[PDB]
């Protein structure tokens, strides 16, 4: 198969997901 | 098709659920709210009533200085609201953000 | 944990993506958006531009009186607009619906 | 194991999935 564009293709906010590596409930 | 309909959530209300988990306290989620303005927050679930946790210990100085100004000053801390209040919360974060 | 997740967008933000499909024209989705009123419709994504359908052909005589009364005309017919649109859209269909 | 009441317990719009039974692409 060929690359295709996905039709989402902006930078999500995916790549956050790491600013809760430290943190536990309150 | 779960990661195209997550994509479409963030799209549609500038929303993305990283992830979720439960521990004793109850359900969590790890949440992120955009617009280029962006917060990033936890949701508890207890069993029922809401709490909000921010998660602000990563961000910049210049990243906090931004946010201040504009958000309400109670979304900087730990906040426990009922949970027919929930999609009120969603949308004072966004129109605050936007 | 993918069935917990939609029913927080679900609480969080009144909407629900029932499911996805991708056909020749493109990605399309099933979502039902609310506050009791209540609007169903398809989101097409064409590669990009965004394609409206309201689903109407099973709501009741009562029900579509209701939601015509208070909703934009335009949105019980198709009706195709930009990507940067989309979170207004939802906004739209969120504050007319409450 | 005993039943938990879920977080979410009111009625969802899962129920609504139903209505585009025979619904095409416009």
């Amino acid at each position: 198969a060929e690359f295709t564009s996905p039709y989402f293709g902006r930078p999500s906010l995916k790549t956050r997901a790491k600013q809760f590596e430290g943190v536990s409930s309150p | 098709n779960s990661e195209v309909i997550k994509d479409l959530y963030e799209y549609l209300c500038n929303v993305r659920v990283h992830k979720s988990y439960e521990d004793d306290s109850g359900l969590w989620f790890d949440i992120s709210q955009g617009t280029y303005s962006i917060m990033d927050y936890k949701l508890g679930f207890v069993k029922t009533e809401v709490i909000y946790a921010p998660v602000l210990k990563q961000r910049s100085t210049e990243e906090l200085y931004s946010l201040q100004s504009k958000l309400p000053e109670y979304l900087f801390e730990t906040l426990s609201f009922p949970l027919s209040s929930l999609n009120q919360f969603y949308n004072k974060i966004a129109k605050s953000l936007n």
